[PDB]
């Protein structure tokens, strides 16, 4: 058409970089991400990003969806970090889970300057590079997961 | 608090809660006038009355183009339909892309000056059915009653400069029924009667794997014919209609058009992006809409577009059953987070910066 003219003119601009960048701030679980090198991961539970505590890292429940920012040091810079950021979609997942963890992943790639390159992994389709975060045998998918956010409508 | 989610689309109001897995209320985007020149009816009571009605839609190909019966639809929503106070739900809209500035404006004004909102956002109406996909790479194909649109997204962003859009969707499919129908020797002019025949059209309708071969099929015996009784009581035979009238979604010259059609414009909305998301874009094709319903539309798009791609190109076409809601429900998502509606457009943003503030904050 004529995008200058339309409701698309401001799409792609440094404004909505900068719009999105400060709705960023205000989620708490980006809060000190992404600070070393290592595994971060968040499960959706109902619309909210939870953590995941450490020791359960590796595991995933079936029922649920996930982020995992992966923080590294690239080859360009021993002493600088980068990014990967892959959400995991488990087979019995929802579609809020699902959706939601699509969004924040996208917020948590603002937070850190659009940095992290993003990963769809689903479950029974995991990327090499996903398979490659967990020591041997540290992958584990779990039975069940935690209830739908969605209110059903009958 | 909890937010608002209406789809207006050019056909059927969706609207409802966020937070819920589907609209509350889905109802036709109509005011009705008495047909012989309270005084009007909104939505499914203008279609219970429209035997002494004509009937007329406030959207056209995605555009507000009467805004007071537009007023109607939303009021009607609002208050008739949803029984909530509008003043007390912050309200998430959507819109298709490549819609005229003016057109956000005016539904912020309108939703803070005289509904009294306390914030709303215009959402783009692609960009809700890629999350509720839960995907954030992928080209996405909507088609409802006025536009067919293609917005390729990539980590989360959409690329203006890849955005398609058809105004021929499926009001436009609607009216052809209509005039193909007259060879059948049957006659449906009259607005009452046009949703008569969109009636058939989604029943009945279906997309040829090969236009072609199917015609000749329709020749060759009565093996694809369907009846329907009018209401009436009348009842009518179609054959070679069924796939003739979404035939026009790929051959756009079947109503005059020059136009691309759905399939070739896909690719060519995957041809304007860098070459190193393509594989990506063609092995996540999400339809939404109910013009994408069509049993038999995403086979025929798979094999048109590994026509059009390179010989080796892994295409897939997502298709999700509940597509006709595929917009709302990522608007029900979305508007459920606290971050999207940091966003969000304020009364009091409103009140100092007036309409253009829109455009500052709803990407
Ligand atoms: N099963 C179907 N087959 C073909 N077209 C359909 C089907 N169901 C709905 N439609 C068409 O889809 C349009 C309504 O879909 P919707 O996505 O709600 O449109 P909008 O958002 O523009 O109101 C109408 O043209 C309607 O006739
Ligand atoms: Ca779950
Ligand atoms: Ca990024
Ligand atoms: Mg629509």
């Amino acid at each position: 058409y004529n995008i200058a003219d339309s409701n698309i003119a401001n799409l792609g601009t440094e404004l909505e970089k900068k719009v999105k960048l400060e709705a960023s701030q205000h989620e708490d679980a980006w809060k000190g991400a992404g600070k070393q090198v290592g595994v971060e991961i968040w499960r959706i539970q109902q619309f909210k990003v939870v953590p995941v505590p450490k020791k359960h890292h590796g595991s995933f429940y079936t029922g649920d969806s996930y982020i995992v920012l992966s923080t590294y040091h690239p080859k360009t810079n021993p002493d600088k970090l980068a990014y990967d950021v892959h959400f995991w979609l488990g087979a019995f997942t929802t579609q809020d889970e699902a959706g939601t963890a699509a969004y924040k992943t996208v917020e948590l790639d603002d937070y850190l300057g659009g940095l992290p390159v993003q990963y769809r992994e689903v479950q029974g389709y995991e990327s090499e590079r996903f398979l490659s975060l967990f020591p041997k045998g540290g992958l584990r998918i779990l039975d069940g997961g935690v209830e739908t956010g969605f209110h059903h409508v009958e | 608090t909890t937010a608002l989610v209406c789809d207006n689309g050019s056909g059927l109001v969706k609207a409802g809660f966020a937070g819920d897995d589907a609209p509350r209320a889905v109802f036709p985007s109509i005011v009705g006038r008495p047909r012989h020149q309270k005084d009007s009816y909104v939505g499914d009571e203008a279609q219970s009355k429209r035997g002494i009605l004509t009937l007329k839609y406030p959207i056209e190909h995605g555009i507000i183009t009467n805004w007071d019966d537009m007023e109607k639809i939303w009021h009607h929503t609002f208050y008739n339909e949803l029984r909530v106070a509008p003043e007390e739900h912050p309200t998430l809209l959507t819109e298709a892309p490549l819609n005229p500035k003016a057109n956000r404006e005016k539904m912020t004004q309108i939703m803070f000056e005289t509904f009294n909102v306390p914030a709303m956002y215009v959402a783009i109406q692609a960009v809700l059915s890629l999350y509720a996909s839960g995907r954030t790479t992928g080209i996405v194909l909507d088609s409802g009653d006025g536009v067919t649109h293609n917005v390729p997204i990539y980590e989360g962003y959409a690329l203006p400069h890849a955005i398609m859009r058809l105004d021929l969707a499926g009001r436009d499919l609607t009216d052809y029924l209509m005039k193909i129908l007259t060879e059948r020797g049957y006659s449906f002019v009259t607005t009452a009667e046009r949703e008569i025949v969109r009636d058939i059209k989604e029943k009945l309708c279906y997309v040829a794997l090969d236009f072609e071969n199917e015609m000749a099929t329709a020749a060759s015996s009565s093996s694809l014919e369907k009846s329907y009784e009018l209401p009436d009581g009348q009842v009518i035979t179609i054959g070679n209609e069924r796939f003739r009238c979404p035939e026009t979604l790929f051959q756009p010259s079947f109503i005059g058009m020059e136009s691309a059609g759905i399939h070739e414009t896909t690719y060519n909305s995957i041809m304007k992006c860098d070459i190193d998301i393509r594989k990506d874009l063609y092995a996540n094709n999400v339809m939404s809409g109910g013009t994408t319903m069509y049993p038999g539309i995403a086979d025929r798009m798979q094999k048109e577009i590994t026509a059009l791609a390179p010989s080796t190109m892994k295409i897939k076409i997502i298709a999700p059953p509940e597509r006709k809601y595929s917009v709302w429900i990522g608007g029900s998502i979305l508007a459920s987070l606290s971050t999207f509606q940091q966003m969000w457009i304020t009364k009091q943003e409103y009140d100092e910066a007036g309409p253009s503030i829109v455009h500052r904050k709803c990407f």
